[PDB]
RNA sequence: ACGGAAACGCUUUCUAGCUCGCUAUAAUUACCCA
């Protein structure tokens, strides 16, 4: 019973595809790149990787490519794979495209039950967001959850969730209410929360059991780190990892 | 049940007083027999001020006349003959002899500090006043609660740690709390027909004498049997409050050959029970760990009336003498000895 | 079925309580720790959940066999009155506790009492240097009553539990008359009265003729 | 007399104004007033501060009336005390308790005397 | 004919109502369990959702026949009366419960109330180590009167059970007399009880002047 | 000017299971207490539109007296509801038809 | 003087710039001052903060004059609460309060400070 | 002769369950001033 039950939805898109055939070859060199044999074969190398090799990063998972190809793939599925289905298809097309070719994923998460063209045109709205983020993005479930995919791959989905999922998973005592509680200052956020914050973690500090204490030390001092990085980079990935760890630990 | 009642018998050899904070003043009294009338002041400015006589009262207040028979308030309804006595409050008959001034200047008391009461107009004596006193016995007859309990020299040195007794929560650790376990309850209220407002008496060494002081507290007749219960929880306490018996006696031997010594037999009484030293007149070695306190109680008085030297005085009164419970003439008792005896129920 | 009964018993003080409550603009020279008193009336109340949290160790440390260290860990002859909240089946509560509001306040005043509660004042003689830190912590006096209803539940769960919980109604209701009732305790400020423990229904039909005799035993 | 807004400085600059040993320099500036005659004047109002908190005004201001002959009698025992009375205005600010909500004021007054009698040597 | 039966009455509380509001991050020493407050002149609201949800469950411990499983899974009196999810003549039926908005915020004015919430310190004591967590729990005024009043909507379709779901209306309110209408009521909050009960219509025409002699 | 924060609260809600007596919560947005808002409703008048419209009009007030007793809006019967109306003129615009012995059906 | 990008600043580098405990090696660079002698002075400053939202800031401005009343008095009763209001500046906080949305910001000021102070020991 | 006409984002749902404002604490100490 480890999840939310909903079904997401991702339509990635290459970024920048008509640039990359239109100019495509022309940037090195003097214009003695962007010749017939090379476009050609460009084209063959991404309709064999859009059309042929989805199925392969999609062999496992419990998910529904509906339409893919060109640039533009649309998948409906369960929610944990299609994550890791974007996680998967873009770290094998930078293997591909040599980080050349930034793609740009916008995944939505929906209820059952839901009708497949008002699911449709929100999870258009969070990608055409996600291409307006910057040239590369992954927005999220939302149009205040967006990221780059340098950056959620390693440091949100793989980073920071497994340190919240080793913390979490080994103690009995802080449950979902220290986690709601969490993402409510996360979310919330003046100044004065990054106080209230350092309150509550040290109030929860020594609330614990004594002997094992410092897993929560060495919890909360991470936690309080990226908090008040001040970067603005590094508070929104804590917020979605906590959105993810609730949805996973969702009964 | 864990529960283990007791019942405490109290016993006054010695008049007791105990807290209530406030005292009534020179001009807070009548006094027209034997009888000194505390009456409720409100009320008494609430009659007076009918003759718009308030004013003349508020010359008589600052009038630092002499001779203080007319200075008590008694002279001034005496003069303008202001005749009821229909006041409220209580009315306490005399001691009888803490006018150890000349016969008809008596009644020249001045300050006397009240004994305290609850709501109804009775007194009684609080189970936190037997528990203070329980807590020195059980404090300095336990040998391992005597000598590391002291300051270490934190701020300026003179303050206890406060922590050698088992207090508190204490995270982790089971519940100990050995005076949580130790629950002495009140008093049954008695009537005010057992108050006598002693004056205090000092009588010091190295000036052999017993200069009043001007402090005249009400207290407890002597001879009046006090209803206590001490239901403990604990039998660790249990062991405490069965040991009592013999703890009291060997605190007061560990007194009275360590300050009661080189002071004269005649001024201390007998036993004849348990002993134990009630509050308010006790002097500071009843209410503290005095094996210890011998160098840092007199660090404090650097002021007008520094302690003579160590232990420097000892505090009696005039009561009536009722049996013969002294061993002496003149009725000088000793201020807070009282006499228990425990049982269990 | 469904009953719903009620006992209208009378808290009598004896040698009366304090339960706290925190003021931040109190005074500098007066009450520092005040009873916990009605808004609009000014009376002392007995808050009900000093009485089911009472209750709650009092038979905790007697109607257990496993030794409890928290709620959710009684032994739902317990749980099953006081409520879990961890255990499925036994969530609410089937005790349902009242404040005790200050009958008295008439009965009172027919005494010399011109203030329902009395501040005690109540020093800490520093074992020490002798010196004093005094206080002034207010508690409702002696002769004060309080009516005390408590309501009981009965659905058809109760196949043969009513009766059985009047063993645990009672022994709450005599072992607080050993216990203190929230308060400073080990100085008094507990012993109370529980008189006139006279049950009676007030929803659904249910006899408690049977009932009425294992209250005055 | 006094409003929400002022009795605060009003006693702040009092104790400013309070005299002062001009000779014996041990500790200077301080009082030929004692704590405690301050805390023993406090003691008059702070169960009439109690009882504007639970009862009214009605049976009360014979408790109010006789307050006043209180610090009267309190005047006549000591210069300082005298003095105290004259530099705060407490016998100007007795004439005038219309309410609780003065003699609350008038006991937070009292208080704030004080307070920074405390703060002040 | 159609008609709207407003049943106009005064909740009175005892023993001060905590009707929860936000569970949000209470301030380091502030209130722990806001009370739900009307935005705008800031009182306390009985809201009509709690009187729905208590009333609800108390009459479906009496009017039903098995333990429901679901407030659809209730009898045909309480579908009829609150509203049936499940079935194709039982949605939206017959009963409106407006909210509850502090009749007299100005009678307490006239004793002495300082504020219309008082807040009650509590705590807890643990058994093992016998610690402390207190709590600042709010609570409405003791003698707070609060308006209360249910659109009970004939639908020309029952027209014989009218006075039939009356028994079980007046039912509710006198166990709402009897149970704590939200908030820790096993510790003594709540306690409504329900103060002058009239039955009016305000469209169409029905008797409610023989039907006001149950309420009395 | 009446003095208030945000033009929408956020009631909280929940929902009790019946036999695992479990919570459920729910958070619902919602227009604050004693908002107004600007409500006009054309009736166009014409050919065929003669002489019934005196019953065009105990109907639309007849209808206007319903909604003060119905609720709308969603999750209605849980309060949410209880709209009024005021200052409800009915002024005419485009015509020459008098409305000043329909403004006191009304008003 | 204390606006609302700062007052949560000013209370940590208020906290921060307070000192430490000189003996006591078993916890040690620690403060002078008890968690107790600071939560009774939010205690104050906290029922004022869920009373402004109720209330109407004029009829609130008894309580705010009973502050400064309070925390003169508990400065002048040791010198760990003196040396707190004299680093974080907290009386020249209380002359300048004078309107609702200030008020509460001198308590979330408060708050910070007790919040930073839990931090750092 | 308005890609228009008709159409409530609506029904059901308790901010609920559990939790002692509690632990320690003598209104007391010193002896005088004119």
């Amino acid at each position: 019973g480890l999840g939310i039950k909903r079904l997401a939805v991702v339509r990635l898109d290459v970024d920048d595809l008509g640039a990359a055939f239109m100019a495509g070859f022309s940037q090195q060199g003097n214009g003695q790149y962007s010749t017939l044999s090379r476009s050609a074969t460009f084209s063959r190398s991404m309709s064999l990787f859009f059309k042929v090799y989805i199925n392969q990063f999609a062999s496992d998972k419990k998910l529904s490519i509906i339409y893919a190809g060109g640039d533009d793939v649309f998948a409906i599925g369960s929610w944990q794979d299609i994550i890791a289905f974007t996680v998967e298809l873009r770290e094998n097309f930078i293997k591909w495209t040599n980080g050349k070719l930034t793609l740009s994923a916008g995944i939505g998460l929906f209820a059952d039950k839901t009708p497949i063209s008002l699911m449709a045109h929100q999870t258009g709205e969070l990608e055409e967001a996600a291409k307006g983020n910057e040239k590369d993005s992954i927005s999220l479930f939302s149009s205040d959850y967006t990221f780059k995919f340098d950056r959620f791959i390693t440091n949100v989905y793989d980073d920071k969730l497994e340190q919240i999922r080793y913390f979490f998973n080994h103690q009995d005592e802080r449950g979902k209410n220290f986690i709601y509680k969490l993402i409510e200052l996360l979310r919330n956020h003046d100044r004065m929360n990054m106080a209230r914050l350092a309150y509550y973690l040290t109030r929860l500090e020594e609330l614990t059991r004594e002997t094992d204490r410092d897993k929560f030390k060495t919890f909360k001092n991470l936690f309080y780190s990226w908090y008040t990085n001040k970067n603005d980079k590094d508070r929104k990935e804590a917020e979605l990892a906590l959105l993810l760890y609730i949805y996973e630990i969702r009964k | 049940n864990d529960y283990r009642t007791f019942k405490l018998s109290l016993l006054t050899l010695a008049p007791i007083h105990i807290g209530n904070g406030e005292k009534y003043t020179s001009r807070e009294f009548i006094y027209e027999n034997k009888k000194f009338y505390f009456p409720d002041m409100g009320k008494f400015y609430n009659k007076m001020v009918e003759k718009r006589l308030a004013e003349k009262f508020e010359a008589f207040l600052i009038q630092t006349r002499p001779n203080a028979r007319n200075n008590r308030l008694i002279s001034f309804l005496n003069d303008n003959r202001i005749a009821e006595r229909s006041f409220g409050g209580y009315s306490i008959s005399e001691t009888g002899l803490e006018s150890d001034k000349n016969p008809n200047s008596a009644g020249a008391i001045n300050e006397v500090n009240k004994f305290i009461r609850d709501a109804f107009g009775n007194p009684y004596i609080p189970g936190s006043s037997l528990k203070g006193a329980i807590r020195t016995i059980l404090m300095n007859t336990t040998p391992k609660w005597n000598n590391e309990n002291a300051v270490n020299d934190f701020g300026r040195f003179p303050k206890e740690n406060k922590n050698l007794i088992p207090w508190g929560p204490k995270k982790g650790k089971e519940y100990d709390d050995l005076f949580n376990a130790i629950r002495v309850s009140d008093s049954k209220p008695f009537d005010n027909k057992s108050l006598i407002l002693v004056q205090k008496w000092d009588y010091s060494a190295k000036t052999n004498k017993a200069k009043p002081l001007p402090l005249y507290r009400e207290s407890i007749s002597p001879l009046t049997k006090i209803e206590f219960e001490i239901t403990t929880t604990t039998d660790e306490a249990g062991r405490l409050i069965e040991e009592l018996g013999k703890r009291a006696q060997a605190f007061y031997k560990d007194y009275k050959a360590f300050f009661l010594s080189e002071f004269p037999d005649d001024k201390i009484q007998a036993n004849l029970q348990y002993p134990i030293y009630l509050g308010a007149g006790s002097g500071a070695w009843t209410k503290t760990l005095f094996k210890q306190a011998d160098g840092i109680l007199q660090r404090r008085y650097s002021r007008m009336k520094t302690k003579m030297v160590k232990k420097g005085v000892l505090k009696l009164t005039k009561a009536p003498l009722k049996t013969s419970l002294v061993k002496n003439h003149e009725s000088f008792y000793e201020m807070g000895k009282a006499n228990f005896m425990i049982k269990e129920i | 079925t469904f009953a719903k009964i009620k006992f209208s018993a009378q808290i009598r003080l004896e040698t009366g309580l304090h339960i706290g409550g925190s003021d931040a603009f109190a005074a500098i020279g007066a009450i520092n720790s005040p009873v916990i008193k009605d808004p609009i009336t000014n009376l002392p109340i007995i808050p009900g959940s000093s009485l089911k949290g009472k209750m709650r160790t009092l038979l905790a440390k007697v109607y257990n066999e496993k030794v409890a260290e928290k709620p959710s860990d009684d032994s739902d002859i317990l749980s099953r009155l006081f409520g879990n909240s961890k255990d499925k089946r036994f969530k609410m509560g089937r005790l349902i506790f009242r404040d005790a509001f200050l009958s008295n306040a008439d009965e009172l005043d027919s005494l010399g009492v011109r203030s329902y509660t009395e501040v005690k004042f109540e020093n800490t003689i520093d074992r020490i240097t002798a010196e004093a830190n005094p206080r002034q912590i207010e508690r409702a006096i002696r002769n004060s009553t309080f009516d005390f209803e408590l309501i009981y539940e009965i659905t058809d769960e109760n196949e043969n539990q009513v009766e059985e919980d009047f063993k645990v109604i009672r022994d709450g209701l005599k072992l607080l008359e050993l216990d203190y009732l929230g308060g400073s305790g080990s100085r008094g400020y507990g012993k109370v009265a529980f008189e006139n423990l006279k049950a009676t229904t007030v929803f659904g039909n249910y006899d408690v003729k049977t009932l009425n005799e294992l209250l005055t035993a | 007399i006094l409003t929400d807004e002022n009795y605060v400085d009003i006693a702040e600059k009092a104790i400013l104004k309070l005299e002062r040993n001009t000779r014996n320099r041990k500790n200077p500036d301080a009082f030929f007033l004692t704590t405690s005659k301050l805390r023993n004047l406090l003691s008059l109002t702070s169960t009439l501060f109690d009882e504007s908190k639970v009862k009214e005004y009605d049976a009360l201001l014979d408790r109010i009336a006789y307050l006043r002959v209180q610090f009267v009698y309190q005047a006549g025992r000591e210069i300082a005390v005298k003095d105290l009375i004259e530099k705060a205005q407490i016998l100007e600010a007795l004439k005038e308790i219309k309410d609780r909500e003065t003699l609350q004021r008038f006991c937070r007054y009292m208080e704030a005397l004080v307070a920074y009698f405390k703060f002040y040597g």
